[PDB]
DNA sequence: TAATGCGAGCGCTCGCATTAGATTTTG
């Protein structure tokens, strides 16, 4: 059906059609899913998407833009169930997601009520036609049959119709043998969907001048000129005995000599599969084609039939032909025979052209065909197919007006949009520019988990501050029972109720809890030995907050006023004078790679510590010097020792699983302030040591002040430079060495894409290139 | 001719019968001799149908039905006047020459009802299935989260990595499909707990799995030794090192006494290479205790003990999966492949209180002889089938297998390889009471230098622990070819020392063209040079393949990889499943701009943007339509948009009426987008990955799940989880089996094995069932096991014994010349690595440091070193090494727009302006009925409609009599009532259509004019059927072109003939009085065209004519005549 | 219609099956009774003949003989059922 | 997982801890 239609081949096709793929039927089918798996919305959309439940009159675009509408909500609200039987942009909104569901659910549910109601066959398939009428079927139905003819389709449009008589008499049987017999759903339905499965279109009828395409068994011709064969594989032709039916060919061969006769079915047939290869190879009077396919669907291999051995046999001169959907393969007459229409012409010639610039001689009856495609009124089509000939996946430059009314006024940085831009410059233009959004799910990512525990966590110290309690006066018994609680006040309204709404959600509460628990005793035991006391906690950095914003002033009209959140900041005091340094939470294993910083992938941090130190000043009446940037790892860690160990090193090998990562200060004082139980070798606090000296050893990720504020001045440089090429309006696409994958089409094969290499760098390496820069 | 042992595999018999083939035995060919003496021999044949004949692919069987016809002809000529040959010929079709898994739905579908499994059963395949599983599976975690039983807590809280739950999830179904590779999967499922049964009381050296224990403490200690006196003899210090070793293996057989041990007492060049020797113990000795002696022999007793009770709720867990699995597949009528084999067994063994049941006595009664090939690759499973189907015990029987357990490189797969050597040491190379063994060594097909190079190292390799395999004579390869005498057949190994596979790749791409340049012609042939498509580069895996792909078509030929996923990462298909995505839900902002931004739509970067600019708000689609509905016509940006928002209405409305694989196919012709991609670079494999999606859509109609969203989620599933012409073909190894190629280059020999497999907290085994690490979740501990370390240390030799088959088959599969290329960093320092394992004589390798290899250039190496001690370095092996220091236009332009400036210039031109010249008539329908489906022309159910008839039922009742009524006089108002009754008791009438007769309008017919003129006839009849042919456009006014005739077909109701002429006759129900004078003009004219076909089909096909035509209506009984 | 009806004739009269007991089950199962029986029509081999038939091969050993007439006795029950609610309105 | 570092204790040793570096095979 497909090729010929592609070739314009007119044909008639023995069997029948499937009604499975009809509307009507699928409306049905998806029914009786609907109210028996409990309302899945999935199949209430199966439904919905037939639109016979569509409302009346109203207009079908609109309806669908609704229906689609409502149907990303439900996939991102797990709505299923009981749950459908239970300003300015809200009201629009959730005025339609009533609307909606206002006129899908009652046709459905009411359905459900006289059918769970009904208790034998009559009734319940009584129940199904009302469902059909009440929704107005036949009217929505005949309306479809208009626009089919309406479009040349009338062979559609009949099946229409067609399909309502099929099930109406697929019901009245099912009422005349069974109609008085008790039944529910579960045989009923199987009934009704092994029902659906033999339903059948009428055949279509022959027209005056067509190829006859039909079987080998009982299809019957005459006065054919020329006989096409085709599948003369092996296991096929001679069509291998078939294996059905109640008995076997041992039966029915026994059967044969006690004075019964039976249909042949078994070893018989295949006897007779020669006298039907025989009517078929004399059915032409002018020619005969015998074909086999050497592949198969999936690429499996297929051998000839014993058949073409035999016919090799009678014709050991005859040679066979090639066909081929690589024209390069044969002669240049066959390659005649592609040019049948411009469709194909097209399809083809485009390949050649490819396969010609690869330096391969290719026939001049391409650049015939090429010539002629291109002298007539669609011109232009065959211009765009063939432009594929040179298709490098290429990004114009964004225009000035564009990112300006694009992007808009200022630029309000986020310290992550520009991680993202310095990721890939087009993920950003997807993401802030296009303003993109992924379909929402029920499923609850790793990311918006981490949301959670900094919602505890910072729930956690309000109580405290309640009890005028510190983490350092916490008991192991509080700290659970702390913990717990913060869980509770949250879990509800974290994503969508999602941990209420399953079993196992609940079972990741107590988990999300246990962990909870865990982290809170040891900043417990991480406060009796730090001499870092926290100044401020989520502070509001630019936008509406505690901080202002960060500016940037870059050359042509670049405004760039950025915004952020600073997870902890701890002070501490010291001779060498006040000390600050940045906590974040963390649910990775390792907080910095400076050479991951470089390329400006992780800004996060050392940006955050720049405006404690600058503001510090003016904030609080004091200059700061950098102790540092640490990530602290929440999690419930798993030990893994040779050693048998008792529940005094078990605690231990635990709490070092906490050590900090991160990037220090190189004197004996900040270490010795971070961690005051550390007196000689290595902290577990934090990543740093002290030989017997004093001096701290070469392990430690400390680096002096001074480097500090090279990587300081490089991540200004950074947010720099990266910003004008926004204003700029650059959307190039280099990703290095996503969601919007789907968009880029990033083809490392296709030329001019490539792949911008990243280095593995020794800290100094790096910290050496930034030095440098100025 | 034949060999003696293909002789003896030909015509021995009498017992079961284990054929040894090396490659290129020639088996294929032996075995069909075999099967063609007893089918076609003078003494006593037999028929092809008492054979069966498994072997590992349709296309083998295939092959093997056509040789097997090939003799049968041959074997016919010389025999002309031979009945039975004839017969056979005949029998090949229903012969059992298959898979078996081909062969158990044979048995399934004859003895289905004997278990319980619907006929027409489906079988899904391994994707469905899977879906199916995790289905399931979601069921029963829910079900038991919600039942809070204490024990499944403890089993969750332990395998799971929490804040997560998905890992316990795949334990279970991994620990499924083990078990499945079982006879009996329930019992052996709950064999694991009997492992974990012990007490502190227990001798850890009596259980099972410190098998692997004893074996791997006497490797290292003796490799401790072994590696300490060659320092010795480079020459105090040793001594004390050496005699300490001893002590301990003075005790290797206690393993308590070690745990006392063990943990407590352990020129430049030659000197400080002899300290290396010295860390050897340390890093040997040191392994071992950390291994087994950290903690104490009890202490590991108490830890197992302890995880008893986690293991048993694991266990009926995964046995609680199984039943829900089986029982979804029930519901929708479905088996697996695990299914196909396991109903096979259960229909051939009818236990009762094991019985080889009457299904089975009918397959030993009927196959004299089963042959199966492959045996090496026989699961447990398929063999309890075989053995249930052969007929006798072993010393007797017809169970014929052939194989090589050298060439067996699937055990990933469960295969068990042990059960054909297990047969082959059980086996005398003669018959006496016992199976037959018999030895293939001639290699017909491959040159001498490769069978030298390959018997050569796998001396040196093969054997032990790490070969399982003893390699010896009647196992080394011998020349069977009839090769000329030519050079530079050398094996060659190439060392070259990201950018790895491209140093590597072009080191290979070099050699090649060095054998296109220069001759090297390969070959009572004649020689020819090479073809590309004679040579061929072999990786074991294929991560490399893309890259190696590349470069080898940057100069010269290109590359075919048969590649199998990186296919939803392709750009094709991302954008045709955006497509699909965006028919399915518009409201899908990524996937809607990936359109947009694909050649089929082309939208610009500024154009995108410039939609976005219309709402910033609104989901993009709405910003699209919104761009539209106010945009101006004349704009290019919009004519795209307009273009694509109308194809999507269409696709939307297209995909509600027909499949997905329809949609898909419609979608690509609107696009062309198919056609593009073909004229870009790789188009040929895009294009093909394009129509996969068709095909997996063509799979998808045939599953149990329906419409595009489930298979936009199907796909979805497959992603997030598992996914002539003359060139080089690159491959895996697996791949390459019974194929072979002149040249072959072997790389990425200096490259890891995948050891992967031996990382995680848990494994599991045939033998030793499942292992797994103590894990306490209350305290936060956990620890290897014992059991867990054994399983370890087998699977490793076992693995490795896997990989040393693989490269087995790799050289295996060369003609004539062998190519490795192998990788590292520093040349020397490997070989002097190299170098000192050499050193042992015995020509099989220490066994220890075999153990250690992990790329394959460990293993070809050392055993290469010792060539170029008498015999070794004697070898006629030919090896040539190379030690690499790894660092040494206007038709376009044309084209871009307009049109170049041929010998088809004209022919081409005519065939696009071609239209058929019949084409106008190609959609008329043939036959057409007044009133079969070969021609053309709000239904309430009987049960909630009216009691009674309609107006269109009733006229059919009403037209039935008029055309039984006796025309042999006038009938009164009871003749005709008797009529109608006749017509009700000889059901030509319903109830119904009885009592909705009115009579006096039927009887006043007969009282009119035309009434008695048909009574006084001299000729008459009724219900005449007529076919007429017609010129089409007759009928169809529209369409003017063709004169070709169609067939209108109906019934002229009656017809009569008198002394004046012919009448026609006519009844119609039609609705009439509620004047008639006003009806007449109106009726005539609804019945006007009609009766003229009519006339006309008398006049045209009878050559009489028709004077006068007369319509009664039932109405008032009133007549109109035409 | 015929599967319908053989659906519930399968239903009641299961329990006299020999054979096919376990098979009555299957929703596959009635499709392949349904064309045994049309078979059974064709070729001119009413209820009675069946019965006939079941019996020529019970208690004669070979089995084989012994499970086809048992399940030609199934095949009776369902046949002779049927023609029993399809006599004389059907 | 080894595998280097980096400290000590005493050109050798242990022991602690972070880092690197690669990773599949489906007849």
């Amino acid at each position: 059906k497909e090729v010929f239609a592609d070739y314009e081949i007119p044909y008639f096709i023995d069997g029948k059609a499937s009604m499975l793929n009809h509307p009507l039927i699928e409306f049905i089918r998806s029914s009786l899913d609907v109210l028996k798996g409990n309302w899945r919305y999935e199949a209430v959309f199966r439904c919905v998407k037939t639109e016979l439940l569509f409302p009346l009159n109203e207009p079908k675009a609109k309806v669908r833009e609704q229906v689609d509408q409502l149907e990303n909500y439900c996939i991102a609200y797990g709505i299923k169930g009981d749950r459908w039987t239970k300003t300015d942009q809200e009201i629009e909104m959730e005025n339609m997601l009533n609307d909606t569901r206002d006129w899908i659910v009652p046709p459905l549910f009411q359905l459900q009520k006289r059918m769970k109601k009904a208790k034998t066959v009559q009734e319940k398939a009584e129940a199904l036609y009302r469902y059909l009428e009440e929704t107005d079927v036949p009217l929505k139905l005949d309306q479809e049959r208009q626009r089919a003819e309406d479009d040349g389709r009338i062979i559609e449009a009949q099946q229409h119709q067609q399909a309502w008589d099929a099930v109406i008499q697929l019901l009245e049987e099912f009422v005349e043998m069974m109609g008085d017999d008790e039944i529910s759903l579960d045989l009923f339905q199987q009934m009704i969907e092994a029902g659906a499965e033999s339903l059948t279109f009428s055949l279509i009828p022959p027209a005056l001048d067509q190829v006859f395409v039909g079987n080998m068994d009982l299809s019957r011709m005459y006065g054919t000129s020329c006989t096409f064969v085709l599948g003369a594989n092996d296991g096929v032709l001679p069509a291998r005995p078939d294996e059905n039916g109640v008995l076997s060919d041992d039966d029915r061969e026994w059967l044969k000599t006690i004075g019964v006769e039976l249909s042949s079915g078994g070893r018989e047939r295949l006897l007779d599969e020669h006298f039907l290869i025989y009517m078929a190879f004399s059915s032409p009077s002018d020619r005969l084609y015998v074909s086999y396919p050497i592949a198969d669907a999936e690429g499996k291999t297929l051998l000839p039939s014993m058949i073409v051995k035999r016919l090799e046999e009678l014709f050991p001169h005859h040679k066979e032909r090639l066909l081929t959907n690589e024209p390069e393969q044969v002669s240049d007459e066959e390659q005649l025979m592609y040019v049948v229409n411009k469709s194909v012409a097209q399809s083809f010639t485009a390949s050649q052209l490819r396969l010609w610039t690869r330096e391969y001689d290719i026939s001049d009856v391409w650049w015939s065909t090429y010539n002629v495609l291109m002298s007539e009124q669609d011109r232009l089509q065959s211009k765009k197919l063939f432009s594929s000939l040179f298709f490098r996946n290429e990004v114009k430059q964004l225009e000035r007006s564009v990112s300006r009314q694009l992007y808009g006024e200022r630029i309000q940085g986020s310290v992550s949009r520009m991680e993202t831009f310095n990721a890939c410059p087009f993920s950003h233009f997807a993401s802030h520019g296009l303003h993109l959004k992924e379909r929402q799910f029920f499923k609850l990512e790793a990311p918006d988990i981490g949301q959670l525990f900094h919602s505890s966590l910072k729930l956690i110290s309000d109580r405290l501050r309640d009890e005028k309690l510190d983490w350092r006066d916490l008991t192991k018994e509080q700290c659970e029972l702390f913990s717990y609680d913060a869980v509770e006040r949250l879990a509800p309204k974290l994503q969508k109720e999602i941990l209420l709404s399953s079993n196992r959600h609940y079972y990741v509460k107590e988990k999300l809890q246990k962990i909870v628990t865990r982290v809170s005793g040891i900043l417990s035991e991480h406060a009796k030995a730090s001499g870092f006391v926290p100044i401020g906690l989520e502070l509001g950095f630019g936008g509406k907050g505690p901080l202002p914003p960060l500016t940037f002033q870059l050359k042509n009209g670049c405004t760039m006023e950025l915004v952020g959140r600073i997870d902890r900041v701890d002070k501490a005091e010291s001779s060498k004078g006040l000390l600050l340094r940045i906590v974040a939470y963390k649910s990775s294993d390792k907080g910095l790679d400076l050479a991951e910083v470089y390329y400006g992938l992780a800004l996060q941090m050392l940006t955050y510590l720049d405006l404690s130190i600058t503001h510090s000043a003016d904030w609080l009446g004091m200059r700061a010097t950098p102790a540092g940037v640490l990530y602290f790892h929440i999690h419930d860690p798993m030990i893994q020792s040779n050693l048998p160990l008792g529940l005094d090193e078990i605690e231990q090998e635990i709490f070092k699983k906490f050590k900090m990562k991160g990037l220090l200060l190189g004197d004996q004082e900040v270490v010795r302030l971070m961690d005051t139980t550390l007196q000689e070798g290595r902290s577990n606090i934090i990543n740093a040591g002290l030989k017997k000296d004093g001096s701290l050893r070469s392990d430690s990720a400390a680096v002096g002040e001074k480097e500090f504020d090279l990587l300081t001045k490089h991540v200004r440089r950074t947010f720099q430079e990266a910003g004008e090429q926004i204003t700029d309006g650059r959307v190039s696409i280099e990703p290095y060495k996503c969601a919007f994958k789907s968009v880029c089409q990033f083809d490392e094969s296709l030329e001019e894409n490539e792949y911008r290499p990243l280095k593995a760098e020794k800290d100094k390496t790096i910290l050496e290139w930034i030095k440098k820069e100025a | 001719t034949w060999t003696d042992d293909q002789w003896n595999a030909i015509v021995s018999t009498g017992q079961d019968i284990l054929v040894a083939a090396a490659a290129g035995s020639g088996k294929t060919a032996v075995l069909v001799e075999r099967m063609i003496r007893k089918i076609t021999a003078e003494e006593n044949p037999i028929d092809v149908d008492r054979l069966l004949v498994v072997t590992f692919t349709n296309a083998s069987a295939a092959e093997m039905k056509h040789r097997i016809a090939e003799a049968l002809e041959k074997e016919l000529v010389q025999r002309p006047g031979s009945l039975h040959i004839r017969r056979q010929l005949s029998l090949l079709n229903r012969a059992s020459i298959s898979t078996l898994h081909s062969f158990c739905l044979q048995v399934l579908k004859k003895y289905y009802y004997l278990i319980d499994l619907d006929p027409g059963f489906r079988i899904a395949d391994q994707t469905e299935g899977e879906l199916i599983g995790d289905e399931v599976l979601d069921e029963l975690f829910e079900d038991e989260y919600a039942k809070g039983e204490k024990a499944f807590f403890e089993l969750v809280d332990r395998y799971t990595t929490d804040r997560h739950d998905l890992d316990l999830q795949f334990l279970v179904k991994q620990v499924y499909e083990y078990s499945r590779s079982h006879p009996n999967p329930e019992a052996w499922l709950e064999s694991f707990v009997h492992l974990y049964d012990v007490s502190e009381k227990s001798a850890i050296e009596e259980l099972p799995f410190y098998q692997y224990v004893k074996e791997d403490i006497a490797m290292v200690l003796n490799g401790a030794k072994e590696k300490l006196l060659r320092a010795l003899e480079l020459t105090d210090n040793f001594l004390d090192d050496l005699a300490q070793i001893d002590e301990l293996i003075q005790h290797q057989d206690d393993f308590s006494e070690l745990y006392k041990r063990v943990p407590a007492v352990s020129d430049p060049a030659l000197l400080d290479e002899a300290t290396d020797l010295r860390n050897g113990a340390k890093k040997l000795l040191e392994k071992l205790k950390t291994d087994y002696f950290t903690r104490s022999p009890e202490q590991h007793l108490k830890s197992l003990a302890e995880m008893k009770p986690v293991i048993e709720t694991l266990v009926q867990l995964v046995i609680s999966y199984g039943k829900r699995f089986e029982a979804a597949k029930q519901e929708k009528s479905i088996i697996d492949f695990s299914d196909l084999e396991h109903y096979c067994l259960a229909i051939l063994t009818a236990e009762n209180d094991r019985e080889p049941s009457e299904a089975a006595r009918f397959y030993q009664e009927q196959f004299h002889e089963v042959l199966v090939d492959e045996y090496q690759d026989t699961n447990l499973v398929q063999e309890s089938i075989l053995q249930l189907v052969t007929s006798g015990p072993e010393e007797t029987g017809n169970l014929f297998m052939v194989g090589d357990v050298k060439q067996s490189i699937y055990r990933f797969r469960l295969a068990e390889p042990l059960l054909f050597l297990s047969k082959y040491k059980r086996f005398t190379e003669s018959g006496e009471g016992t199976g037959r063994k018999i030895d293939l060594n001639k290699n017909f097909r491959s040159r001498a230098d490769i069978l030298d190079s390959t018997n050569f190292l796998f001396k040196q390799l093969m054997g032990g622990k790490i070969g399982e395999v003893d390699y010896d004579e009647q196992a080394e390869l011998k020349l069977g070819a009839a090769y000329p005498d030519n050079d530079e057949t050398e094996t060659e190994l190439l060392l070259i020392d990201l950018e790895t596979v491209q140093f590597e790749a072009k080191a290979i791409a070099k050699e090649i063209r060095k054998l296109i340049s220069s001759p090297f012609k390969v070959y009572k042939k004649t020689h020819r040079n090479i073809q590309y498509r004679d040579i061929v580069i072999l990786l074991r895996s294929m991560p490399w393949a893309p890259q190696i792909m590349e470069e080898l078509r940057a100069q010269g030929i290109p590359v075919y990889a048969n590649l199998t996923s990186g296919y939803f990462e392709a750009v094709e298909v991302a954008v045709a499943l955006s497509v699909l995505k965006v028919i399915d839900n518009p409201y899908q902002d990524i996937p809607l701009a990936s359109v947009l931004r694909s050649p089929i739509v082309g939208a610009d970067e500024n154009e995108l943007s410039l939609i976005r600019l219309e709402n910033k708000k609104a989901p993009y689609y709405e910003a699209m339509k919104d761009y539209l509905a106010a945009g101006d016509r004349s704009d290019e940006l919009y004519q795209k948009l307009n273009t694509f928002y109308g194809h999507l209405q269409k696709w939307r409305a297209f995909s509600k009426n027909h499949s997905v694989s329809e949609l898909i196919w419609e979608v690509y012709r609107d696009t062309k987008y198919m056609d593009y991609v073909g004229g870009m670079p790789g188009g040929k494999q895009r294009q093909a990955n394009l129509r996969v999606l068709y095909d997996r859509a063509r799979q998808y109609e045939s599953t149990a799940f329906r419409g595009l969203f489930r298979f936009l989620r199907f796909i979805e599933r497959m992603q997030e989880r598992g996914d002539q012409e003359d060139v080089v073909r690159l491959m895996t190894i697996h791949s390459s089996k019974g194929l072979e190629f002149p040249v072959v280059f072997v790389a990425g020999l200096g490259r890891n094995f995948n050891m992967m497999d031996l990382n995680k907290s848990y494994l599991l085994d045939k033998e030793l069932g499942f292992g797994t690490k103590y894990i306490h979740p209350q305290l936060r501990i956990s620890y290897p096991t014992l059991p867990l370390i054994a399983m370890k240390k087998k699977m490793r030799r076992e693995l490795l014994s896997e990989e040393l088959r693989v490269l087995y088959v790799a050289l295996t599969r060369a003609k004539e010349k062998l190519f490795l290329i192998g990788s590292c960093k520093d040349h020397q320092k490997q070989l002097a690595k190299w170098q000192a394992s050499a050193s042992q004589t015995d020509w099989l390798l220490p066994e220890f440091d075999r153990y250690q290899a992990r790329t394959y250039l460990d293993f070809i190496g050392p055993a290469l070193a010792r060539h170029r001690h008498a015999d070794i370095s004697g070898h006629p092996a030919r090896f040539a090494v190379q030690m690499i220091h790894s660092y040494d236009s206007e038709r376009l332009e044309a084209i871009r727009r307009g049109e170049p400036v041929f010998a088809f210039d004209e022919k081409a031109r005519e065939q696009l302006s071609w239209t058929y010249p019949h084409q106008e008539v190609t959609q008329i329908r043939t036959k057409q009925s007044v009133s079969d489906e070969y021609s053309g022309r709000y239904r309430r159910p009987a049960f909630m409609m009216k009691k009674g008839l309609t107006a269109a039922e009733k006229g059919t009742a009403m037209h039935t009599v008029m055309q039984h009524i006796p025309l042999s006089h006038v009938p009164s108002i009871e003749e005709a009532e008797q009529t109608v009754h006749r017509l009700y008791e000889k059901e030509l009438l319903t109830e119904e259509q009885k009592d909705a007769i009115d009579i006096e309008e039927i009887v006043q017919f007969f009282h009119t004019e035309i009434g008695g003129q048909l009574i006084g006839a001299k000729w008459k009849d009724r219900e005449i059927p007529f076919s007429l042919a017609l010129p089409a456009k007759e009928i169809y006014p529209d369409a003017h072109e063709a004169d070709e005739p169609l067939l209108v077909q109906g019934i002229i109701d009656c017809l009569y003939e008198t002394e004046d002429g012919l009448y026609l006759l006519a009844y119609k129900s039609d609705r009439i009085e509620g004047g008639f004078e006003g009806a007449a003009p109106i009726l005539k004219k609804r019945y006007e065209t009609q009766i003229q076909l009519y006339t006309k089909a008398v006049e045209q096909i009878a050559k009489t004519k028709v004077k006068g035509c007369a319509l009664y209506f039932f109405d008032g009984g009133h007549i109109l005549t035409l | 219609g015929v599967q319908m009806l053989l659906r519930k004739l399968i239903e009641e009269h299961k329990q006299e099956f020999k054979v096919y007991q376990k098979a009555s089950d299957k929703s596959g199962f009635t499709a392949q009774v349904e064309r045994m029986l049309t078979e059974f029509k064709r070729y001119c081999l009413e209820p009675e003949d069946i019965r006939r038939m079941a019996e020529s091969g019970t208690a004669s050993e070979y089995r084989g003989e012994r499970v086809l007439s048992e399940k030609l006795h199934d095949l009776s029950i369902l046949y002779q059922q049927m023609e029993k609610s399809l006599a004389d309105q059907y």
